[PDB]
DNA sequence: CACGTTGATTTTT
DNA sequence: ACAACAATCAACGTGA
């Protein structure tokens, strides 16, 4: 199957949805060949079948099983009566309708009728015009839906006057009803709309149609639209408790860093102050890991702790210590606001209280509460029978005693809860249920925000990754992807202000980002990451966006080498891609709809090129697999949306600079995909021959393997024999020889000295094989081939530069005569033919060494080569390379057509 | 000739950035192996190969206007501390550093080229620049040269290990030409000949300076007008197309055919003219610049009006 | 009354700082209006201070009359200039570094010591608009206007070739009712008299433009498939 | 601290010498030519078993007497840091590959000129001496160093360069035995040198690596 | 503002 | 025969 066959199949329910899978089993892979190659026709009647699908299950009749036939063969026709029913026979036999019904080229006189009045002869079988009725109200139903733009446009006069009275036509009493969420924020985003889904359907709504910002559902007439104040609150609930659950886990808003265990800002929100003191066991239990070199030890020696008590503690000291130092120094630090109310508690629900004074548990110098560190140590060391599982079934009551402790005396504040207030302003500006009353946005905060950003009257930094129209906050190592304390152009120039900022809104999405791709805080930069967004052409259909789910939660890690090694093999013939493994019953139900569909490139090499290899092919090869739209970029924060982004089916911002050497474009319509793919595996499968190892692709070095292909195509040659060299193979396979020229000829197609060259090349060869001819059979030396040319190249450079080209081409082929007299007969295609006179066979030789020898002098040296000794000696390698190949192209062309 | 063109020059800094401009019309000839790079490649371009309706585009390497401003710049302020103008001790009341906190707010560098500090002053650069173009393909311009670093003892091998220290690094080549305009917003007659010895006193560009990238700015003419003149790119579009991609051209044919090419761009672009200087008074204007950079009483002299300007116009307009 | 359709090529990279993430800063693919008016009229018309001191030299001066770097003076000069379409587009991601001046040099760690103020020490990588690209923008203005066939934009102070139509009484006509733009538009500059109905917004500084709306107000069918906001001034919401 | 370093913690230096890629005042057809080389087995034949050992290959060498002008330039020394780079100068005698077997050459110093700033490139003073002999090189080193000298102080008198000094020909085959008197002296070297050794060690303590 | 301090990731047939 | 590099480019906390 092709990869969109294996995915939408997933997404069918056999019991009453058939049909459409035996489409999808037959028409659609024949349909991707013909329409797959801005908007792809194979994406609009793929959508525009579905749509049509999903109104037919609103009809109170069942439309009858022969007419869904009709539907599906008419919905793929109309892209395009006698001279149109042969265009229907011609197209329908490519598409493959046979393979759906047989029976089709009996109702093609409908099927055509349907696709585009008198019968012209051909009379319809289907009964009465009753039965057409259901199915083109249908048909121009999808046709129309599909080419919406936003879920406003069915409020928008446009095209959704139309929408309604063909639904009424249709008799449904369901109403179009949409949501939109226009400011876009990555996983934030996508939880809003998916807990909208879940709430509206509730409400028997069902959703129609979807958009990168929101979706059309059929929804009853007599319902009540959701109120602003209550899609609030649960929205508001569920990513809270989505995240709280995660960070409960520990799995995210926790960090270890040299001052012991942090925790982020929102994590003090959204977790009660007594929920994180029940939770911080399991949470050491996690981030408290490292069992090689762990702190106490450190800790311990910077206290210089002496007096005969340091020896009672290093014979112990381990993970054990830290875990317990850990707990108590983030209860410390960020649960109770004095010290000694707990360092009495903890001195005594320990037996600590003798062995350490109250004062002596608190010693710090730059946050390192090394007090600590000798408490745990010597509670590890009464209790030294433990191990590591034991002390964490210790560790755990000793939380919750803490905890209940805390909160009988009320030692711990109610914390504020500052994100849910711009969050409920968020949805307040960006989100929209048709039939919300909505305001003018207040702009002048946004420029009032900005224009203080650089003055004393500014409290916190403004926004990194947006205008600061809500409140920002300094960015934390334990909030945010990437380094917080960076110069910044929105900090004040010459300020202590080092950290930047970030909105509250951005701080719970990177936070969602760990949470739920599991990605590092404050190091997943260091990754190289990539992210390609699967973009939507204006519309999909609900059966498409499972699809994508069942994509972008399931996609393979894709390794180059074996997408090399389908696409030599396969002949080069790129549908080959359509088949291959791509993925590891839908399997992702329990998952969000991904309505901005992001999947991620990571590398743990250093350099650009080494970051862009995958994301480059990944973003030209899901267009290709799928009809979707592709951006690639570095950015975390996607790319806000226009018209204008649409003009395009591909767009990849700052791709290493080997992309325009190539001369790709880096944004790419549909038309010129296959080029792309051709060109970017044809560097691929040159690169992995030479200038790689086996197990190490050394991307790193493909910006020297374009320049080289692009400075002189003849190093398309130089490169295979570097490869062979590598492989200690002694000469190339027959598949070879015309890979690396079918490789030479695209690299060369738009520039006139490389097909110059490339011409001249197998023209040089094509000459001397009209006099010289070793036979690859009998396994020949490298050098054996290039007899003639290598004595035609030694005689141009050792000669003295004031003798003319004339004088060349003689003392030149005197030496290929000499040497030529020197072989054994059957290498000697004009003297071993004992047919003709003795010397019209010397005529014919001396003739033929005379012509070749002058393309050497003339064209090879003289032309191309500026007629300079020194820029011939650099390219005597990559000539002999290219000869070489031309060498055996020439005779596997011979011995094929000589039959 | 510096006797005539007095007359055109501000004779004190103004506050108010007023619509004159002299510009400095170059090509920049790569002498030696140059590496203009960012990222690790050398740093390059599709463009369309000339102004003549072409279908045809063309890979060119790009030299950033960071890449020779800073390499201008720097030399600057190093003539100053030999004039002892400005100082390079942490004790001293002349004290200017680059980037930080320590940038004067008075020499002749932190005015013409600007500096940034934050509340406490900031100028604008009025030596205003643009990315230099090759006038031919990358293709043709640029070769790939190994490197190696053995252990002392000769040997990529020691205690019978390898060295990993091999890599290929990229270069442009010794012929390759960057037709420039570089412009100075409303300048005194002595801050003209401080940016002009800035263009004509600085030779080495680019990465590995200790080790490769001599270049030969030869100046074509400079103009004297009321506003911006044309783009380094546009220059070189029309110097391509003048050529019709013949670029296998001698230095003095190339800076001749510079010269008309200029002309001809510049009666096109709308903007009024005062001067022309080319030919044969842009060969005696040269060496009357050439003159002063030479004599050490003469340019004590005017880089020291020079400084007395620009700590005027920081004490009267400037940040204090 | 005059409308001009003014296409921008790059003739170098364009930066602006709009965002920033880690150790990369990149460009919004649309050219906010402020940016571009003072690109076209700053030292013609709005004047051009050299020099900056005190708190001048870090709070903006957009709209305060009580300041010289004002866009209000083109509100009297009756021009507005709208924010730019980007027509075709590329980028590059090029690296930057601060200079070793003297002969040796230590990377210093962002807040160590030696480095505790914020200034461009150690490196950074910009995402620059490209050579490879083309803009669009129109300049509406009450007087004919002697427009620069040059301009400079963003953080490198990088050369636009600006090639420029009137367009003629004879393409153009006004009208009044509901209208999408199609062009980009910016919120604070929007007067009484019209109303946005729908937006789609690029979120930007110093102010968040739309790049895509609907309004219900005057309107000018500059060609017969885009339709201008017309009577638009700098700061009108204010 | 002259050469500099770049590797590990402890910074990076920039190196005071700044030196150029020298050209051939010829060339590459006048000025190369191509020798086989070969390496038979110990029993002097090119098999051990019957089977030929086939190695055998070209190298490029350039000719005796192809000269390669250039400028060496030394920014912000002490006057022992100057004895030292122009030790080196002086005292080096092999470049190529393979050291072992090849490459000597023989540097002229034709001038020192000292310097407000950077003199000409390596190409321009070669395509200068070239014009000078007409393209004519086939004349003896004696008359090609005092035809360098010349040009060089042309190309000189045309730089926007204050020139402190400008050592030349008589002058610096003075300065040139003044030198050689230097590194033929073992107390005079040790102490200058030695010198120079507490110089870059307390450039190292004040402003370098500490 | 100026002193002090030192843990983390997961892997490219 | 055998290497394709090698390093460096904060993130807070606490007291005055």
């Amino acid at each position: 199957t092709t990869l969109l066959q294996t995915l939408l199949i997933r997404t069918l329910s056999e019991q009453k949805d058939y049909i459409l899978l035996e489409y999808f089993q037959t028409i659609l892979p024949a349909l991707e060949e013909h329409f797959g190659n801005d908007q792809t026709l194979a994406a609009h009647i793929l959508n525009a079948l579905l749509t049509t699908w999903n109104v037919m299950q609103e009809l109170e009749f069942p439309l009858n099983d022969i007419e869904r036939r009709l539907l599906c063969l008419g919905i793929t026709l109309h892209d395009y009566i006698q001279e149109i029913i042969n265009i229907c026979l011609e197209l329908g036999k490519r598409l493959n309708f046979d393979e759906f019904w047989a029976d089709w080229r009996d109702y093609i006189a409908e099927i055509s009728y349907l696709a585009q009045w008198s019968n012209a002869g051909y009379p319809f079988t289907i009964k009465e015009r009753k039965l057409d009725h259901p199915l083109r109200h249908l048909l121009t139903f999808g046709d129309v839906a599909v080419h919406l733009s936003s879920p406003h446009d069915l409020v928008s006069s446009t095209m959704g006057d139309r929408l309604r009275d063909l639904l009424n036509r249709l008799g449904i009493e369901k109403r179009f009803v949409y949501h939109h969420l226009r400011d876009t924020t990555g996983i934030l985003s996508n939880a809003i709309h998916n807990v909208i889904l879940r709430t509206v359907q509730k409400l028997d709504w069902k959703p129609l149609l979807f958009f990168a910002q929101g979706v059309i559902y059929f929804a009853p007439q007599d319902t009540e639209i959701p109120e602003r104040n209550e899609i609030k609150q649960i929205v508001w609930q569920g990513i809270s408790q989505e995240l709280g659950k995660k960070m409960s886990a520990g799995d995210v808003g926790f960090k270890r860093d040299g001052k012991g265990l942090k925790v982020s800002p929102q994590t003090s929100e959204l977790l009660a102050a007594a929920d994180i003191v029940r939770i911080l066991p399991q949470v050491i239990s996690v981030k408290v890991n490292n069992a090689k070199s762990p702190a106490t030890p450190k800790r311990l020696e910077k206290l210089e702790l002496g007096d005969a008590e340091r020896e009672k503690l290093y014979e112990v000291a381990d993970l054990r210590c830290d875990r317990l130092a850990e707990l108590l120094g983030l209860v410390q630090k960020e649960i109770f606001l004095l010290p000694e109310p707990f360092i009495e508690w903890v001195l005594k629900d320990l037996e600590l209280t003798s062995v350490i004074m109250p004062e002596e548990t608190q010693v710090q110098s730059g946050g390192v509460n090394y007090g600590w560190y000798r408490v745990a140590a010597h509670y590890v060391a009464n209790h030294a029978t433990w191990d590591l599982e034991e002390f964490q079934e210790f560790l755990q009551g000793f939380g919750d005693r803490l905890a209940t402790w805390a909160e009988e005396e009320g030692y711990f504040a109610e914390h504020q809860s500052p994100t849910r207030q711009i969050f409920e302003d968020y949805l307040d500006r960006y989100l929209e249920i048709q039939g919300w009353e909505s305001d003018h946005q207040a702009f002048i905060q946004e420029l009032e925000n900005y224009v203080n950003a650089k003055t004393k009257k500014s409290k916190q930094p403004i926004c990194s990754l947006s205008s600061g129209e809500f409140p920002s906050e300094d960015q934390m190592d334990s909030v945010v992807l990437f380094k917080p304390q960076q110069y910044s152009n929105k900090n004040p120039l010459g300020g202590g202000q080092i950290k930047r900022g970030i909105s509250k809104i951005w701080s719970l999405e990177m936070l969602l980002r760990q949470a739920f791709w599991s990605v590092p805080s404050g190091k997943f930069e260091d990754q190289q990451p990539i992210f390609i967004y699967l973009y939507p052409a204006y519309v999909y259909a609900p059966q498409v966006v499972e699809a994508i789910r069942e994509l972008v939660y399931g996609i393979a890690s894709v390794n180059l080498w074996d997408v090399r090694k389908h696409w030599v093999n396969n002949k080069m013939d790129l549908t080959s891609l359509k088949s291959l493994p791509w993925l590891n019953q839908l399997k992702y139900t329990k998952e969000d709809l991904p309505f901005l569909a992001t999947v991620y490139t990571t590398t743990r090499e250093k350099t650009d090129t080494d970051a862009w290899v995958k994301p480059a092919f990944l973003a030209l090869l899901l267009p290709y697999l799928l009809g979707v739209k592709a951006i690639a970029t570095r950015s975390m924060v996607p790319l806000y949306r226009s018209d204008q982004d649409f003009r395009e089916s591909i767009h990849l911002d700052g791709v290493a600079g080997f992309w325009s050497l190539l001369g790709i474009p880096t944004d790419l319509r549909v038309e010129d995909i296959t080029p792309a793919l051709n060109k970017l595996l044809a560097i691929y499968t040159l690169h992995l021959a030479a200038r790689s190892s086996p197990p190490k692709a050394r991307w790193q070095d493909l910006p020297k393997t374009v320049q080289e292909v692009m400075t002189d195509v003849l190093n398309v040659f130089a490169l295979a024999e570097q490869g062979l060299r590598r492989e200690k193979r002694d000469r190339p396979y027959e598949s070879e020889v015309t890979e690396y020229w079918q490789f030479a000829e695209l690299f060369s197609q738009g520039n006139i000295v490389m097909t110059e060259k490339l011409k001249l090349t197998k023209r040089l060869v094509e000459e001397y094989r009209r006099f010289y001819q070793v036979e690859l059979s009998k396994k020949p030396s490298t050098h054996a081939i290039l007899l003639p040319l290598s004595k035609a190249l030694e005689q141009i450079l050792s000669v003295p530069d004031d003798w003319d080209e004339e004088e060349l081409i003689l003392q030149g082929s005197g030496q290929l005569q000499a040497a030529l007299d020197r072989q054994e007969v059957y290498t000697r295609p004009i003297i071993k033919d004992k047919s003709v006179a003795y010397e019209t066979r010397q005529l014919q030789e001396l003739e033929a060494i005379q012509i070749f020898m002058t393309t050497c002098v003339r064209d090879l040296f003289g032309e191309m080569c500026k007629g300079d000794r020194a820029i011939l000696q650099e390219q005597r390698n990559r000539i002999k390379s290219g000869a070489e190949f031309a060498y055996r192209l020439l005779a596997l062309e011979a011995q094929q057509n000589q039959n | 000739m510096l006797d005539s063109l007095k007359s055109q020059f501000q004779p004190s800094f103004p506050r108010l950035a007023s619509g004159h401009y002299v510009h400095f019309l170059m090509l920049r000839h790569s002498q030696s192996f140059p590496v203009f790079q960012t990222d690790g490649v050398l740093n390059t371009t599709r463009t369309q190969a000339g102004l003549l309706e072409k279908t045809d585009q063309l890979s060119r390497l790009v030299m950033f206007k960071r890449k020779q401003t800073t390499p201008e710049r720097l030399a600057g302020r190093e003539l100053l501390r030999n004039l002892g103008l400005t100082s390079a001790d942490k004790s001293a009341k002349n004290l200017c550093e680059y980037n930080g906190e320590g940038s004067c707010k008075q020499c002749p560098d932190c005015i013409l080229y600007g500096f940034a500090i934050g509340d406490s002053g900031s100028e604008r650069s009025k030596v205003y620049s643009d990315s230099a173009f090759s006038l031919g393909a990358y293709e043709q311009s640029h070769r790939s040269f190994t490197f190696n670093a053995p252990f002392e003892g000769g040997t990529m091998s020691e205690a019978g290990v390898m060295r990993s220290a091999i890599n290929e690094l990229d270069h442009i080549l010794p012929e390759v030409t960057f037709p420039t305009v570089e412009s100075l917003r409303d300048a005194t007659y002595e801050g003209f000949i401080y940016v002009l010895g800035n263009l004509l006193r600085t030779k080495r560009y680019g990465a590995q300076e200790s080790r490769t990238g001599t270049m030969k700015n030869h100046l074509v003419g400079i103009v004297f007008a009321d506003g911006e003149i044309f783009s380094n790119l546009h220059l070189t579009q029309a110097l391509y197309d003048q050529m019709g991609g013949e670029l296998n051209k001698p230095i003095s044919e190339l800076c001749e055919t510079a010269a008309t090419v200029a002309q001809d761009l510049l009666n096109k672009e709308p903007v009024r003219k005062s001067e022309l200087i080319f030919g044969a008074h842009l060969d005696t204007l040269l060496q009357e610049v050439n003159d002063i950079y030479q004599n050490d009483a003469e340019l004590t002299k005017l880089l020291g009006s020079l400084y007395q300007q620009t700590q005027d116009y920081a004490t009267e307009f400037g940040a204090l | 009354t005059k409308i001009y359709r003014c296409k921008l090529t790059l003739h170098d990279n364009v930066f602006f700082a709009s965002r920033e993430m880690g150790i990369l800063y990149e460009t919004e693919k649309y050219f906010h209006n402020w940016a571009l008016s003072y690109a076209f009229f700053k030292g013609t018309i709005i004047p051009h201070p050299y020099g900056l001191v005190g708190q001048n030299a870090q709070t903006p001066a957009y709209l305060d009359r009580d300041r010289e770097q004002n866009l209000l003076h083109l509100n009297d000069s009756g021009i507005y200039v709208f924010p730019a379409q980007p027509i075709h587009w590329s980028y590059q991601i090029n690296t930057f570094k601060a200079a070793q001046s003297a002969y040796y040099g230590r990377s210093v760690q962002f807040g160590g010591k030696g480095a505790t103020k914020n200034y461009p020490i150690n490196y950074g990588r910009a995402k620059e608009l490209a050579v490879g690209s083309e803009f669009l923008t129109y300049i509406v203005s009450q007087k004919e206007l002697d427009l620069p066939v040059w301009i400079r934009l963003g953080k490198w102070s990088s050369k636009i070739r600006v090639e420029v139509e009137a367009i003629a009484p004879d393409q153009i006509k006004t009208a009044s009712g509901v209208y999408v733009c199609n062009h980009p538009l910016n919120p604070l500059d929007c007067p009484a008299n019209q109303q946005i109905l729908l937006y789609n917004r690029v979120v930007m500084p110093p102010s968040s433009l739309f790049s895509q709306s609907q309004l219900q107000g005057d309107y000018w069918q500059i060609d017969r498939n885009t339709f201008l906001p017309q009577g638009f001034h700098y700061g009108a919401t204010t």
